[PDB]
RNA sequence: GAAACUGCGAAUGGCUCAUUAAAUCAGUUAUCGUUUAUUUGAUAGUUCCUUACAUGGUAUAACUGUGGUAAUUCUAGA
């Protein structure tokens, strides 16, 4: 006696599991993008394939059929505001020809070592988490992020951090009181 | 250096229960967590009203820090945030007193045994008195 | 039996007249965070804000559009005075229960700020809260009087020195509220006059009670009247918690010599008299000695004239206030009796000494009894014997322990052939009370 | 369940109230009053889930027993009282007159409402009977009984009442043509002018309407409402104008 | 004796001043004046004397300064307030003296006087950074050095005619007591990139 | 304001799925075939009619007091 929530599974492992030429596939992706699970790759991999479908279904549908125009445009500006479409390719066809790489190309991490806060994509990873790297006003430590495109453009350091503000961590000003105190003796 | 904001949005003014009810925005960077305390003085000095009659609640610190949203009341006069407050809210501002009473158990243990005897019970008492004085 | 062991509970009841009655006046005995007191870019402007925030109703809305655009810093308040306070009246006089706290209030402190130039509405702002009053007694509210009388109360506080200057016209204003016929307006509007008059100065107060005096003559047929001037003073007086002050003093002693004045009414001195009963009541003696010993010498100072038989009435309200816990020096009381006697050379003169007799003190009894019967004996000889038995009511053992058998019979042989009739009445009065055994055992001539 | 049910579970509500599904276990059943269970709006939901006057049920309890709102003129207490449609509820220290009207979404909708038009309210005839001594009598939609109405006031129609008195200032009969405001099934909240009454006997009588834009739909009698004549509406009509467009 | 009364006074002053100057427009207009001195919270142009101007014969005139390449300039103008009726300016000497601060690439600030619109901008005072101010520790957040050392590039002065406070490249922000131009405090941005650009 | 009488609630809630195969239940009807506390709206001059209405009557509780039984939310007599 109450409303029960909602959940959902995010992912599902792909049909058949091993399969050297997906094995590959997975290594690649997760050795440039910098992630850690099939299940993260599942997870994109879920969600695309849901879009695909969606966007499928709505080419079968007749030209100009009101629920086709409605959803479409729906989705196509979900997918160009997230930045994964061009601005240009505004067509349900663009939509199915999308992929992984452009959903995993705007997860957070990546754009931080793109943008040039970090030197690789696991020093990326780990500012994220190590609550370094705030989008606009509000720091994020969530590496899977999907930052959109106004804030790709804002992405920056954090008024907290060492690296863009306040005082220098624990260790920095351990080892200046160690420093100072062994000056002084 | 550290200073912070109070202000306010949605400020909407209830005569029903005679005060003026609002969303406070609480921007503290370089500190952590203004106080409730606080709250009601600065918010009693800007709206000329008595730290008495100020009252606020419900305060959420966002992901990150430096910024606290919560609501607050402005009531009329001391005299109807007596009335219309919250005994809890009260007691929290040191308005009211804390009402001291037993465990929920012993309260339903007492009312259960008294439901047992019916009558004054006096007479029982000198009753059983004497039964065992027998 | 007022409400005086309360509910566990909240929320109660409170019908109107029990609020009222538990209603009283004055803001500087109230207190809290005054708004126009706290900011300071003109007090009209801070009430008006403050109010145009908390308040939501049709007339006060319209008044707000009209003067919010007029109104918005004190130079345009000089300038546009007069439309202002039209647009105040003309509102109050619509009368409606919802704008009338902020319509009010904005009065108030329209006069705050306006100072030494309100005078010249000063007289139909007045009416138009009279008329405001009655009203309110017609729709029952008993938020809308708080509201009324505070702003009357405060309009004297911000004119205290022009108003105290022309104080006697202010009477004449209120007396509609004064003698109003019910309590509560008589209450509250001489509350209200009361801090006025308590902040006047001797001279004006003078003139002031003079001029109340004859009035009090005019309206002798009238009673309201009087007792708002009763609880006006009383109220003056004894303004503080416990101790009245010492402007009450100088009131104490003015009242007593425009009182002892033979020019005077003596239903005046009767107001006096309730005066005195109430103070005595209410403070504690060491707060009214001073009082007292003004009170003694101005009688020390004015007891010769005609005025002999006013003096008999203050002196026995003295007396009978309460009691010697109250009286500070029944010798001098007693110092002040001879020489009245003296002076003197009725019935009034009886309740004194039955009164003295009950009330005063074993140790000033001693040694003025034998004066006080040889005193009775030689003036009040008819009525002797209406006092000696209102003694005996009051408080017998006193004269038994003290002489009364001996004074009696030697009034008895001093004269018996005036008033046979009126001794065989007390006798057969006195025969069934078996408390008076030794006035059966007395002897006869 | 041997008596009546006292008890209002949340999912369970009338959807129209647009309860939070995860807020509590029950809804405000609604007391029994003028209007039936399914359409009438709670004080509680009035004046703390739309107007938000309130935070509590407590406040509200705190409000009405203030003394505070009125509906229909006369002061209701009761926390949840069926306030229904086509209500006046006025809050006077707020200086505010709602009549209670469908959105077009199928919601209530505030209708914020002046004092001359909180003046009466509208009530659709219902049954016209003959009482006891033969004084015959209208029954409205809200339980009004109303006697010695005019002779011409048949079923279904609309009268205009003043609240004051309690006694009908006049009146507009069910004919094609006039304006309808509709309270019922997919269309409530769609105001048109009525074009056809296709009436069976034994059966349902539909009701053909065409809105301002000439869009055509069919509804039951159960749900047309009078409102008006042509172009002119008795009362303010909500924003919109129970124009449902795309 | 009073505030109350006290602002009564300067209130009928202002009055009596207001009338003289009708009169004196002469040989409706005081709620007109008074309605303007208003008017200015309420944030519609209401100044607008956009024809009234005489352009042809407006007096120019340079004024050559030593410090090359100034950045920017701001004005200080006392005002009379109209809730109060004492003055904008801070001190008594004062009274409506017009002032002036011009910054320099520099590193220089400039106080010059412009009360007479008859004469030249006199020069009344000056503080110049440096090279010396540059921090020791050059790396961190505090950046506090009591002077400029690059490029100051905006300057504001404070309504009340306390402080000025300029800033520029080198990421700080200085606000200084103007009398003595004493540098009272200072305030970096603590951003590696956060240089000043604008002040208002 | 304890006790007790009077009024109201205790028929809702919560729990389980044993029974039940045109039964339940689902959608759809009917009551011109019936009861309905409550809510809400209406609604009750009867002037007279042969020999207290400034307001009839008796009880009972709690209580005081006398008791019974191993024992219960037992209860007797006055």
């Amino acid at each position: 006696p109450r409303a029960p929530r909602t959940y959902s599974k995010t992912y599902s492992t792909p049909k058949r599991p091993y399969e050297s030429s997906r094995l590959d596939a997975e290594l690649k992706l997760a050795g440039e993008f910098g992630l850690k699970n099939k299940k993260e790759i599942y997870r994109i991999s879920f969600q695309l394939s849901k879009i695909r479908r969606a966007a499928r279904d709505l080419l079968t549908r007749d030209e100009k059929d009101p629920k086709r125009l409605f959803e479409g445009n729906a989705l196509i500006r979900r997918l160009v505001r997230v930045g994964v479409l061009s601005e240009d390719k505004k067509k349900l066809d663009y939509v199915l020809a999308l992929k992984v790489e452009d959903f995993l190309e705007r997860r957070l991490q990546t754009q931080v070592y793109k943008l040039g806060l970090a030197k690789s994509v696991h020093h990326a990873r780990v500012l994220i988490t190590q609550r370094h790297i705030a989008v606009g006003k509000q720091i994020v430590n969530i590496p899977s992020f999907m930052v959109r495109l106004d804030s790709e453009k804002h992405i920056d350091f954090a008024p907290t951090s060492p690296f863009g503000g306040a005082r220098p961590g624990r260790v920095a000003r351990r080892n200046a009181a160690r420093k100072a105190e062994a000056s002084g003796e | 250096s550290d200073a912070v904001t109070i202000r306010t949005r949605k400020v909407i003014s209830n005569p029903l229960l005679a005060r003026k009810q609002f969303v406070v925005d609480v921007l503290h960077p370089n500190r952590a967590n203004v106080s409730k305390d606080e709250l009601r003085e600065k918010l009693a000095e800007v709206y000329k009203a008595e730290k008495d009659a100020v009252s606020v609640f419900g305060f959420r610190t966002q992901f990150g820090g430096g910024k606290s949203v919560g609501f607050g009341l402005v009531y009329n006069s001391v005299a109807e945030a007596k009335k219309f407050e919250p005994t809890y809210r009260l007691v929290r501002y040191g308005l009211a007193e804390k009402v001291e009473k037993a465990s929920r158990q012993q309260r339903k243990q007492k009312k259960n045994r008294d439901k047992k005897i019916f009558g004054t019970g006096k007479r029982l008492a000198k009753k059983v008195a004497r039964r065992n004085a027998d | 039996q007022r409400q005086t062991t309360k509910s566990s509970k909240r929320y109660r009841y409170s019908s109107f007249k029990a609020r009222i009655d538990d209603l009283k006046i004055e803001p500087a005995r109230n207190l809290e965070k005054r708004v126009h007191d706290y900011v300071e870019s003109s007090h009209f402007l801070a009430s008006f804000d403050q109010w145009k925030e908390i308040n939501l109703s049709a007339k006060f809305t319209e008044f707000a559009a009209e003067i919010e655009h007029d109104v918005q810093t004190l130079p345009q308040i000089l300038y546009h005075d007069k439309k202002i306070f039209n647009s105040l009246v003309s509102f109050i006089n619509f009368h409606d229960e919802f704008s009338l706290q902020p319509l009010l209030d904005l009065l108030a402190q329209f006069c705050h700020d306006l100072g030494p130039d309100f005078l010249k509405f000063y007289e139909e702002a007045i009416k138009t809260l009279i008329n405001l009053l009655d009203a309110a007694i017609e729709f029952e509210s008993s938020n809308v009087f708080e509201w009324g009388f505070n702003c009357l109360a405060y309009i004297f506080k911000y004119l205290s020195k022009f108003l105290v200057k022309k104080l006697v016209l202010t009477c004449d204003l209120l007396i509609p509220l004064l003698s109003h016929s019910k309590e509560y307006l008589s209450r509250f509007s001489a509350e209200a006059l009361s801090f006025l008059v308590r902040k006047c100065p001797v001279s004006n107060l003078r003139e002031f009670v003079r001029s109340v005096f004859e009035k009090l003559e005019g309206d002798d047929e009238q009673t309201n009247l009087y007792e708002g001037l009763l609880i006006l003073f009383t109220e003056s007086m004894t303004s503080t918690q416990e101790t009245l002050h010492s402007k009450a003093k100088a009131i104490m002693s003015v009242l007593l010599h425009e009182a002892l004045t033979k020019s005077s009414p003596e239903r005046s001195v009767s107001l006096l008299s309730d005066i005195w009963m109430n103070i005595s009541k209410y403070a504690s003696i060491e707060s009214l000695l001073p009082v007292y010993e003004v009170m003694y010498q101005d009688f020390n100072d004015s007891l010769d004239a005609t005025n002999i038989d006013r003096i008999l009435k203050v002196l026995t309200t003295i007396v009978f206030s309460e009691s010697g816990r109250k009286i500070p020096d029944w010798n001098k009381i007693t110092i002040l009796i001879e020489r009245i006697m003296s002076q003197s050379e009725q019935d009034k003169v009886a309740f004194l000494f039955a009164l003295f007799i009950r009330n005063s003190d074993v140790k000033t009894l001693t040694l003025f009894h034998q004066k006080l019967f040889n005193y009775a004996l030689t003036n009040i000889s008819d009525c002797f014997l209406e006092f000696f038995q209102f003694a005996l009511r009051l408080s017998y053992e006193r004269v038994f322990s003290f002489n009364g058998l001996k004074f009696l019979q030697l009034f008895l042989k001093k004269n018996w052939q005036s008033q046979g009739k009126k001794i065989a009445l007390f006798f057969l009065e006195v025969d069934d009370k078996p408390e008076l055994q030794k006035v059966r055992e007395v002897n006869f001539p | 369940a041997r008596g009546p049910k006292k008890h209002l579970k949340r999912l369970a509500a009338p959807h129209h109230w647009l309860l939070d599904k995860l807020s509590g276990c029950y809804a405000p059943r609604p007391s029994a009053g003028p209007h039936k269970l399914r359409e009438s709006l709670p004080l509680i939901v009035f004046l703390r889930n739309r107007l938000k006057y309130a935070l509590n049920g407590r406040e509200v309890k705190a409000i009405l027993m203030q003394r505070h709102v009125k509906v229909d003129g006369k002061v209701r207490t009761d926390t949840t009282y069926p306030a229904g449609f086509m209500d006046v509820i006025t809050l006077d220290a707020t200086n505010e007159n709602f009549r209670l009207v469908y959105d077009v979404k199928g919601r209530f909708a505030v209708h914020r409402i002046t004092d001359e038009e909180a003046s009466y309210k509208l009530g659709k005839v219902k049954k016209v009977q003959l009482g006891k001594k033969g004084v015959p009598y209208v029954v409205t939609h809200d339980g009004r009984t109303i006697r010695y109405p005019d002779p011409n006031i048949k079923v279904n129609d609309t009268v205009k009442i003043d609240l004051a008195s309690g006694k009908i200032t006049d009146f507009i009969k069910f004919d094609a043509g006039k304006l309808v405001y509709v309270t019922g099934g997919r269309n409530l909240g769609r105001i048109g002018t009525i074009v056809h009454k296709e009436r069976h006997d034994g059966g349902f009588d539909l009701v053909h309407i065409k809105d301002s834009l000439d869009n055509t739909f069919v509804t039951r009698l159960n749900n047309v409402f009078v409102i008006g004549e042509q172009g002119k509406p008795y009362i303010s009509l909500p924003k919109g104008k129970g124009i449902k467009l795309s | 004796e009073n505030p109350a009364d006290k602002r009564r006074r300067l209130a009928k002053q202002y009055l009596e001043n207001l009338k003289s100057e009708a009169n004196d427009i002469l040989t409706d207009i005081i709620a007109s004046r008074l309605k303007e001195d208003v008017a200015e919270q309420q944030g519609r142009v209401f100044r607008y004397f956009g024809d009234k101007l005489l352009i042809s014969e407006a007096k120019q005139s340079f004024t050559r300064v030593g410090e090359n390449n100034l950045t920017c300039i701001s004005c200080f103008q006392p005002v009379l307030n109209k809730y109060t009726f004492e003055e904008s300016s801070n001190g008594d000497k004062n009274k409506g003296r017009l002032f002036a601060y011009t910054v320099s690439k520099d590193l220089q600030l400039t106080k010059y006087d412009i009360t007479d619109f008859s004469k030249r901008p006199k020069k009344l005072k000056y503080a110049k950074g440096g090279a010396k101010y540059i921090p020791t520790s050059k790396h961190e957040y505090e950046n506090t050095t009591e002077g400029h050392y690059d490029e100051i590039l905006t300057v504001a002065a404070s309504p009340d005619g306390k402080y000025v406070v300029t800033g520029g490249r080198d990421r700080k922000l200085i606000v200084w007591s103007t009398e003595s131009l004493s540098p009272v405090k200072v305030i970096p941005t603590k951003d590696r990139r956060g240089e000043v650009l604008s002040l208002a």
